[PDB]
């Protein structure tokens, strides 16, 4: 008989501990694995695939239309859309990125925001996208917007433009749940010159917008998502 | 590892930021393709986002309850909770369910922890000490009918005996019939015109059965069982869109009617911040 | 002078040419291949009809109009009646296959509109009834007709609400599945190569569909002034590397 | 040290440290180079 | 090591005891610079004054309380202490606080011990055996609303279950967002005219939540939770003047008005002994 | 199963003992350290800095 | 005295676990084995012997 | 280990499927003696049918 | 590691991995070859 | 022997045995020698 002493914590059950256990089914042989395409190893692998952002959130019931950012022909100087960058809330929240970020407490890294244009091929347009780093207000006019991170996008044969929100930060991690100290800025978009439709054409054209994370990205300290809850256990 | 390299002014014919998303690719664009950057290192590995880590902590998967009381004159033990049962599965309580259904096929060993606590809602002199016996009843094996049937002999069926207030823990290998468990199944068990559709048809491994071994004392004792499940040795294939609407049933994808808009409406314009 | 843009796919006795492609997607970066022995279970030698089943079948055409919500086809169902592919299907106990899907929609440089073409492995549909109502067989086996998401709820059928992918997930996130867009201004076809994806090495072709192909208008069709307000969309699909096993009497399936 | 005989009884697995998003982010048939035109 | 060397009479032009304190230095003068000394050795290392040792013992950081009782008809579990909660921090009870605030920035892993004891202030037949469940709820995660919400499933959130009367112990890595925790912060969360000032703004890691898993017995049971915290792997920068006045608030430096003189007045003259 | 005997003191909590514990946050990666001037290692380092004495205590 | 911590599952009895136990009969010597024809090692050995099927179940 | 070997058409004078059960033997006939098979491996050892396992719980 | 002195006290035995059905499936005195006629 | 995988779970650290008061006691720009005049 070897002398032992038990410490504080004996008998506790910590849902996060990782130890060995007896197998209830001694000697059982599991089914062989066969090959299946698509294996995922890290959630970091999947948040780099871009998905659509319901940017046009202004509706009243969920609709395919809140994915469409409208553009008006012949407007000059004006603003196309605006949003803050609380990736865990608001427009971002239902996107795959938003949806995964919510399983973690802290995030750090660059984001990739792209816009794909869908107007007739014989039209043309020049837009400016601007990222405003924390510390200033959402820009109120392009002059204000153009003094921060921006890209003049020229609509052409190449249909999409990929803007990166480079990680601009004092503190090396931010909260995924919106927090002030930890806030990330604003994203706005304005006409640089203006949309022009060809003859025989009319109305609004739309941009689709996507979001995905750069390879830069870090997420840490897992927790429970506000995105799902329940009141009684389900049954069959 | 560098998180960003140093990059300076650019005036090229080589534009990495113009792409065609119609192709289905997400081109790997970085901050340094469109602003001037400085070197910085990652200092991070992505350890805690590994799927083994993501699915590897215990989650509550089931809460049931049984009572110790005089079975004298009870015509239906099962019905008196003289020993309940659970048609095993992992998608009754939803926190863990949304996590698993981020994948289509999943393969893992399970580690179960079972916590049992007792309650004595009406006048008792004391708290008795009960031993629970929770045995695994696969498909094609007698289910117990009374709380003290021959079934409980469990001569060939793994069973664990632990005390109420304590915890029991053991681990079961991946018992799936195929190479992975389906998270989803767009099929039937056969080409029947009225057979059920979905995964309740593949997913079946019979039910787990609990009872108190103790005979009855003078008062009644409620024992409530909580089953926790931890995936170990995880393998996951084919990522899918996360669950947006609420769940209604074990094993079907169905969402409730007149549900509410899941996308938050802006308080303001598209232009609003 | 090769462009990403022009392409030719010859499979069996049938060829497709596109002069306005946008590359092609190969699901999960894997190309269809036959079933290796190391992965095999059934001891039966399989049958590989080759060129008589691995050719291009063009399903009947759809009509995109300003009110369209989107269409959904299931595989191998959509092909249950095409030539010898279909016969083999009803006659063997088990079968396995990959596909090349080519979705076509041409317009002019004055039109606008953008379709999402996506392949979803194991697309289990939801009942519009809620609760645990099931979706009857016939409803998930529309055949070449596919399911029309702008048709009415029917009884025993699935829900046809587009912002929810017919299953409780948001349209916006379908992009995690192999997919390609058809943006009239860019593109006129979409091509996806689908490797066989299952948790078993070979399965039944009638009780289980292993992918749904979905074509969904996202930016509404907008025709030039006084143009007819609609465009046809055509889907052509070719089984590839098909194998059938466990031949016998010939399945009888509901309806 | 494993104290138990069966593999299911061992603790959690250890980090894939695999990580390759290209099956998801770039499943295109003809390779796309960043910087070269998307559609030629 | 010598504590003092031998030194004899001196009649020099080299005076080590005259200095200019205006410079900000404390010149390293020793007994042997001004008296005649003999050799002596230190016999000591200064082991127990290492900062790891100074901050490394468990200190009580929080006492809360929850009760097990029939929740039937309770409209606000939180309010009935059916399961309390603690907005985590380390400066409510002050013994440990004065110790930490001897430094400006501090970095360490935490080891928590949680002792839970039960009380039955009014007539009970017995002492029941309750299991506590204390789960960690970070910022941006549902807080439980009832004592038996879906929240308690805690499928992704670390939770520990232990018995009242026992102790639970686990250790959490340094969870700070920056490189160190600030002990002090002369800033705001943004340039707002009315935002709060001080460190309550950086310092936030959501709250810890406790509940009893047991349903209710016939009597009521008070369970009082004591959280102890031990720093391990300590790193401390920039020493500061020790706290002289009493504390009034978590996270602000504020002292009470009409406080009392903190320097003891002489009973006698400056000249007094 | 290896035979053991538990000694007096089992289960006690001594605020001054130093042992290992399970981490509640398995696999989490702490923020990198950056350099900060002023690190203190021993309280013996700081009690050698001189400070003023309120000698005139008579108020 | 070596410090220990007990985990969840301590004290449980799992009918399928396989561990060592003290022998109640220390030092006892079992009867020698003699040879007996017919040893079975696997149930897989015996299910390969064919047996009759009551196919005509209609009684 | 192979569970089935590959075997093709047969037109022989050597018939493994005709036997005389009166002898008391169970002749070791396999799928490949009477249909055309493909190779497949066992992937299994028969561990949990060992008599030690069967009587050991 | 055995902690106990007697052999009865050790854990379960380990798989025969013996397996030879012929004492049961082919106890015939003159050897029968599959494919050759049963009765000559 | 660490029984646990993560570094936070290890016991207390071990004595700096670093000790250098000069950053606090003599942060002067031009070095002062004891015995030499303070102000020259
Ligand atoms: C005593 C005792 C009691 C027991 C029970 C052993 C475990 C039996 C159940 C096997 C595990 O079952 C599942 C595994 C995975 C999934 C699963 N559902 C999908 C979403 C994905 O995975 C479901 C079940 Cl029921 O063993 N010994
Ligand atoms: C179950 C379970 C429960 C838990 C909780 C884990 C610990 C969470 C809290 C993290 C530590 O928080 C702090 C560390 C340092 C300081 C600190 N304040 C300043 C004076 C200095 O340091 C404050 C807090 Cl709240 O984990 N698993």
């Amino acid at each position: 008989g070897l002398p032992t002493t038990t410490l504080p914590g004996s008998g506790q059950f910590l849902t996060t501990d990782d130890r060995q256990s007896p197998s209830a089914l001694p000697n059982y042989e599991p089914t062989p694995r066969i090959h299946i395409p698509g294996k995922v190893h890290n959630l970091l692998e999947i948040i780099q695939v871009d998905t659509l952002i319901p940017m046009n959130n202004t509706h009243t019931k969920d609709e395919v239309n809140s994915y469409l950012i409208p553009l008006n022909a012949n407007r000059q100087n004006e603003q196309v859309f605006g949003t803050n960058l609380f990736i865990g809330d608001g427009v971002f929240k239902t996107t795959l990125l938003g949806e995964i970020v919510q399983y973690y407490t802290h995030w750090s890294g660059s984001l990739r925001f792209s816009l794909m244009y869908t107007g007739p091929a014989l039209s043309s347009a020049k837009l400016i996208l601007a990222y405003t780093p924390p510390g200033a207000r959402g820009p109120q006019d392009r002059r204000e917007a153009m003094l921060g991170t921006h890209v003049v996008w020229d609509i052409g044969l190449q249909s999409t433009i990929v803007m990166t929100i480079p990680w601009t930060s004092g503190v090396q991690f931010r909260y995924t749940d919106p927090d002030t100290y930890t806030s990330a800025g604003f994203l706005s978009c304005w006409y640089q010159t203006s949309l022009i439709l060809p003859p025989e054409t009319t109305g609004q054209v739309y941009l689709l917008s996507f979001i995905s994370a750069c390879p830069d990205f870090k997420l840490r300290l897992m927790k429970d998502t506000q995105t799902i809850s329940q009141t009684v256990a389900l049954t069959e | 590892t560098v998180a960003s390299i140093s990059s300076g002014p650019k005036h090229t014919q080589k534009v990495p930021i113009l792409t065609a998303n119609e192709t289905g690719a997400t081109m790997p664009v970085l901050p340094s393709d469109s602003i001037e950057t400085r070197t910085t290192y990652m200092h991070f590995n992505g350890s805690e986002t590994d799927v083994e880590c993501f699915l590897g902590r215990a989650a509550c998967v089931h809460v049931t309850e049984i009572q110790n009381k005089d079975a004298t004159g009870i015509d239906n033990h099962r019905e008196a909770k003289l020993f309940n049962d659970w048609k095993i599965n992992l998608s009754s309580l939803v926190q863990l369910r949304k996590k698993l259904e981020l994948f289509t096929y999943v393969r893992f060993d399970s580690e179960y922890t079972i916590l049992a606590t007792a309650s004595q809602p009406d006048s008792a002199n004391y708290s008795s000490n009960l031993v629970v016996q929770a045995m695994y009843v696969p498909p094609g094996a007698p289910n117990p009918k009374e709380w003290d049937d021959y079934t409980w002999q469990s001569a060939s069926n793994p069973s664990v005996f632990f005390k109420v207030g304590d915890t029991s823990r053991f681990s079961v290998p991946y018992v799936g019939l195929a190479s992975a468990y389906n998270c989803f199944y767009d099929g039937y068990s056969h080409d029947d015109a009225e057979t059920q559709y979905g995964i309740t048809v593949l997913n079946h491994m019979g039910s787990m059965a609990f009872r108190i071994v103790n005979e009855h004392d003078e008062h009644k004792t409620l024992v409530k069982i909580r089953v926790y499940h931890r995936a170990k040795h995880v393998e996951a294939w084919i990522p899918r869109a996360p669950r947006a609407l609420p769940y209604t049933s074990i094993g079907r994808t169905n969402y409730p009617k007149n549900t509410e808009p899941v996308i938050k409406k802006r308080k303001g314009d598209i232009k609003s911040y | 002078g090769y462009s990403d843009r022009v392409q030719q796919i010859t499979l069996g006795n049938s060829t497709i040419t596109t002069q306005e492609a946008a590359n092609a997607v190969v699901c999960y970066a894997e190309w269809p291949e036959y079933l290796p022995d190391v992965d095999a279970s059934d001891v039966n030698k399989t049958s590989k009809p080759d060129t008589s089943v691995c050719r291009f079948y063009t399903l009947d055409s759809k009509t995109w109009t300003t009110g369209s919500k989107g269409w959904c086809w299931k595989l191998p169902d959509a092909l249950k009646d095409m030539g010898v592919f279909g016969q083999n299907m009803f006659f063997h106990s088990l079968g396995r296959s990959g596909y090349t899907v080519h979705v076509q929609c041409n317009a002019t440089k004055f039109h606008s509109g953008c379709l999402l073409v996506v392949v979803i492995p194991e697309h289990q549909l939801a009942s519009h009834e809620g609760g645990n109502v099931s979706v009857k067989y016939t409803f998930t086996h529309p055949g070449e007709r596919g399911i029309d998401l702008s048709s009415a709820n029917e009884v025993g059928g699935p829900v046809k609400d587009v912002l929810y992918n017919m299953n409780g997930t948001l349209l916006g996130n379908l992009l995690i599945f192999p997919h390609q867009f058809i943006n009239l201004r860019t593109n006129n076809t979409a091509t996806i190569v689908i490797p066989y994806i299952n948790s078993v090495p070979i399965d039944s072709m009638t009780r289980h569909n292993n992918v749904s192909l979905m074509v969904i208008p996202i930016a509404p069709l907008t025709v030039p002034t006084g143009a007819t307000p609609s465009l046809p969309i055509t889907v052509t699909i070719a089984p590839m590397c098909t194998e059938f096993s466990g031949i016998r009497s010939k399945s009888i399936v509901p309806q | 040290i494993n104290y138990y005989k069966d593999a299911a009884s061992t603790s959690s697995a250890g980090q894939s440290l695999s990580m390759d998003p290209s099956k998801f982010t770039e499943p295109v048939k003809d390779l796309m180079l960043k910087g070269a035109p998307a559609l030629n």
